[PDB]
């Protein structure tokens, strides 16, 4: 799945269909991508057997459930309330966790798809969701470095600042993983408005 | 190699270019570690060096 953005109201879109087979469709509608394109990095569309539809597909990724997928069972697949005919540009069920992400992000401080923005408040949104992934960067090994409170802190403490993050992040509670998916998603959403804005 | 790495980007999927653009700090300015995109993706640290890895390469050809 590739989304490529033409201008601020173009876009085309190229996915898997069949065998080594892609398909590209043309005059996707920037507007409305809450409504059908997935925030979450553990999906991603392909065409449906008949070409009427987007299918979601989990891909490998220890990431959160979305969109009522857990893997790929095509109950939920092939039903239409998760899947997006094409030209509608309509999914209710990305849609709907969507703007969950979107409610994150506007708590966040961080500035949204549905609402007006520009190239300077997208800009100043990436500045602030760096902020908040190096704050957490801080938290992640605060906490692995109470729990797994042992002496042998030095041997950690041996490490780099970096080999010391990533031992944490390696390790890290279930919690952590929330905060991270929920990050990603509105990284993808900034994104999003980045190249809609250019 | 700001405009031949966007080059390469736009051969990805969206999945493998915000893997990369995460990686190499292209939009928040701040480079991550392979753990911090791994945690984003929930996938491996190796996983993540894989993706780099392609990028390289088709940033070595033309």
């Amino acid at each position: 799945m590739k989304l490529k953005i033409l201008d601020k109201d173009n876009a085309t879109l190229n996915v898997f269909h069949r065998n080594k087979e892609h398909k590209t469709i043309d005059n996707v509608p920037t507007a409305n991508l809450v409504d059908w394109y997935p925030l979450s990095n553990a999906y991603e569309y392909k065409l449906s057997r008949n070409g009427e539809y987007l299918e979601l597909k989990r891909l490998r990724s220890t990431l959160p459930s979305s969109y009522g997928l857990d893997d790929n069972n095509q109950d939920i697949i092939r039903d239409n309330n998760h899947r997006c005919k094409i030209g509608y540009w309509y999914n209710p069920a990305v849609r709907k966790d969507n703007l969950k992400i979107i409610e994150k992000a506007k708590q966040y401080g961080l500035p949204i798809i549905t609402e007006e923005y520009d190239a300077n408040t997208v800009e100043q949104g990436f500045r602030d969701i760096g902020v908040i992934f190096q704050s957490l960067k801080t938290i992640v090994v605060t906490r692995y470095l109470e729990g797994k409170t042992e002496e042998e802190l030095r041997i950690f403490n041996m490490k780099s600042e970096e080999s010391q993050l990533n031992e944490a992040l390696k390790e890290s509670d279930f919690s952590v993983d929330l905060t991270y998916s929920d990050l990603g998603q509105i990284y993808n959403m900034l994104l999003l408005m980045k190249k809609i804005s250019k | 190699m700001k405009e031949q790495l966007e080059d390469v980007l736009d051969t990805l999927t969206d999945r493998e270019e915000n893997v990369l653009r995460l990686r190499f700090g292209l939009d928040d300015g701040r480079t991550r570690t392979l753990e911090e995109v791994g945690k984003v993706f929930g996938v491996t640290r190796e996983r993540i060096r894989q993706i780099e890895a392609k990028a390289l390469r088709k940033l070595r050809h033309p």
